């Protein structure tokens, strides 16, 4: 309850798969305290017979002032090399997760479409995914928030 | 409405011009009490109906 | 998206699964509620397979392909309701159909009672004779109004109540609405109940019409 | 402990407007996700509305497109979903609740929402009365019907509530005529029927209306 978040907003939309995410994270602290915020990005993927959660990137902003801090999280992009090559071209889901010395206490999820920009490749698709004929859409306009309840003290 | 009779005992609301009014929609809510109604009060605003058995 | 079965009879103890087929194969998108007769749905699993916090763990969830479950691994007596699959997908969140899960019993023969208009209703000009039957199992029940052996149709109107409590029954009411003239002009009028639980249809029936 | 209580709920003719009000205790709906759905009579689940947060940015029912508005007051910590152009076929209760993350973990109890030509109308309640020749073992069944009403819902009790068992009220029915009629019957021992007054109490709020029959042999 001590932080909470008013904006999250996707610099780089749309962008292609191997781009980073540059994330606009405007959030407010209410009573300081020093243990610090750690902003944790998590590639969440579903495909035929599995359903793959990796972490992508983490930030530590410190040290963490009261009122409205705006602070711009750069995350490194996914590895195709460790997805499989339906989630290249279908819908997936990212979790902005900040947590607070060890405890997660809030949980932004947001709808990800990815795709091929040329026309054809789009009708009949290529043998094999070319990751650099891909582009990413985050729905960051709809954020799916979750919040749990951690000691902050 | 106050209703109070052998079988039936209650009330309902409904507001109008005139209490004539008020005691006409009264009236076509006699399921059967209306034929034994007394029929009985303007300061208050209620109307009553009465029957014994 | 598709829920199957919208029906399920069970006993306690038992192990059920309900299924939903939904467009999208995200597992974050899917969750599943509980609801009960006059109550807000409950939610019992989130994003496909996770166990909501308070929900007892014989509540389960998984996704294959664009399928996805709900199993409860032995009914309890409280887990008789209704069951929802919500996708929360990219343009628009989506409800299944439901499946209703009512309790199993042996066939209970329902008591047939028939009521007569009332002369209170007869003073307005419309006269209702309603057949009861009360506390059957199982719901499959069909009455069949009958005035001087003419059966009836476009007239009935039943109601079915909620499976009982104690009982685990059924009670219907098969209303027959006649205007008072046509009412006086026939004589006798019966209620005829074909439950799967009567060997014979049994009639019920009143005169002075 | 966190709460949702929706508002505004009533009779309403087609083509009007209406406006249900989401009242948030507990939590800031700011930093949440904040949705309407609905339940016709005896019906599944049906999602209207969407309001997500930080940037209000919304989804629709393609149904309730146009004429419906969802939105909320941050100040005032609640909701709305604002019916305009409303037709016959959005009558049901409106549930409004809070999001967790893709799911939905708190509800409100609803309002239900009734439109329509017809007006309101409290109900006449006619008997079901017992008979003789309906000694089973010695089981008799009496009952009340409450005819003509609009709109629901109609309470109905038995004796004051002292009459709790061997007793069945029914769903209501639309009729023809637009008009809400139910039944409400209780099996009784056909012994006591003679020494015992039986009396239905009937509570039709939207017309204030509370009547007690008493139900006897002819």
């Amino acid at each position: 309850s001590i932080v909470s978040l008013l904006g999250i907003k996707v610099l780089n939309n749309p962008a292609k798969f191997t781009d980073p995410y540059e994330f606009e994270i405007t959030f407010e602290c209410l009573e300081s305290l020093k243990h610090d915020l750690e902003w944790k990005l998590t590639y969440v993927g579903s495909s035929r017979s599995l359903d793959h959660d990796q972490e992508l990137d983490s930030i530590l902003v410190g040290p963490v002032p009261v009122g409205v801090n705006k602070f711009v999280f750069s995350a490194d992009p996914p590895s195709a090399e460790l997805i499989p090559a339906s989630e290249l071209v279908s819908v997936t889901v990212i979790l902005l997760s900040c947590s607070y010395d060890g405890r997660e206490f809030v949980r932004v999820g947001y709808y990800v479409n990815n795709e091929y920009d040329e026309e054809e490749l789009r009708e009949n698709p290529p043998a094999k995914v070319q990751v650099d004929h891909i582009v990413r859409n985050i729905l960051a306009e709809k954020p799916r928030v979750t919040r749990f309840n951690i000691v902050w003290d | 409405l106050v209703i109070n009779g052998r079988t039936l005992s209650g009330y309902t609301t409904t507001t109008a011009v005139d209490a004539a009014t008020a005691e006409k929609v009264f009236k076509q809510y006699a399921f059967g009490n209306g034929v034994d109604g007394e029929w009985t009060d303007d300061a208050t605003k209620t109307f009553t109906v009465t029957e014994k058995p | 998206m598709t829920q199957s079965p919208s029906s399920l009879s069970a006993s306690v103890g038992d192990r059920v699964t309900i299924t939903c087929r939904a467009s999208q194969s995200v597992s974050s998108a899917v969750a599943w509620y509980q609801q009960k007769p006059g109550k807000a749905p409950k939610l019992l699993i989130y994003s496909a397979s996770s166990l909501y916090s308070g929900v007892p763990s014989r509540f389960s969830g998984s996704r294959s392909g664009t399928d996805f479950t709900l199993t409860i691994s032995s009914l309890q007596p409280e887990d008789f309701a209704t069951y929802y699959c919500q996708q929360d997908g990219w343009s628009l969140i989506t409800f299944g159909q439901g499946t209703k899960v009512e309790i199993k019993r042996t066939v209970a023969a329902p008591s047939v009672f028939i009521f007569p208009p009332s002369d209170e209703q007869l003073k307005s000009g419309t006269a209702s004779v309603v057949c009861l039957l009360n506390n059957f199992y199982p719901r499959e029940a069909k009455v069949q109004w009958k005035v001087d052996n003419a059966l009836q149709s476009g007239n009935s109107q039943e109601s079915v109540t909620e499976q009982d409590s104690k009982d685990s029954t059924y009670s219907l009411s098969s209303t027959l609405t006649l205007s008072k003239a046509d009412y006086e002009k026939h004589k006798v009028y019966a209620c005829e109940v074909t439950h799967q639980g009567l060997s014979s249809p049994v009639t019920k029936s009143f005169n002075r019409g | 402990e966190v709460q949702l209580v929706e508002s505004g709920g009533g009779l309403v003719q087609p083509g009007g407007s209406l406006r249900l009000s989401c009242a948030a205790s507990g939590f800031n709906v700011s930093y949440y996700s904040i949705h309407w759905v609905r339940q016709a009579p005896g019906k599944g689940l049906e999602w209207v509305a969407s309001i997500y947060p930080y940037y209000g940015s919304t989804s629709y029912a393609d149904s309730v497109k146009g004429r419906f508005t969802i939105s909320a007051d941050t100040s005032k910590n609640t909701a709305y979903l604002q019916m305009n152009s409303l037709r016959a076929e959005d009558t049901a209760v409106y549930y409004c609740a809070r999001g967790y993350g893709w799911a939905l973990d708190y509800w409100g109890q609803g309002t239900l929402v009734t439109v329509s030509s017809a007006s309101t109308k409290g109900p006449s309640v006619f008997p079901l009365a017992p008979s003789s020749k309906s000694t089973s073992g010695g089981t008799a069944a009496l009952g009340c019907l409450v005819k003509d009403y609009f709109p629901e819902p109609v309470t109905v009790s038995w004796n004051s509530g002292a009459l709790t068992s061997g007793v069945h009220t029914f769903p209501a029915v639309l009729q023809s005529s637009g008009l809400y009629s139910l039944s409400s019957v209780v099996t009784v021992p056909s012994s006591s029927l003679g020494t015992q007054t039986y009396i239905c109490n009937v509570n039709h709020k939207p017309s204030n209306t509370k009547v007690d029959k008493k139900v006897e042999p002819k």
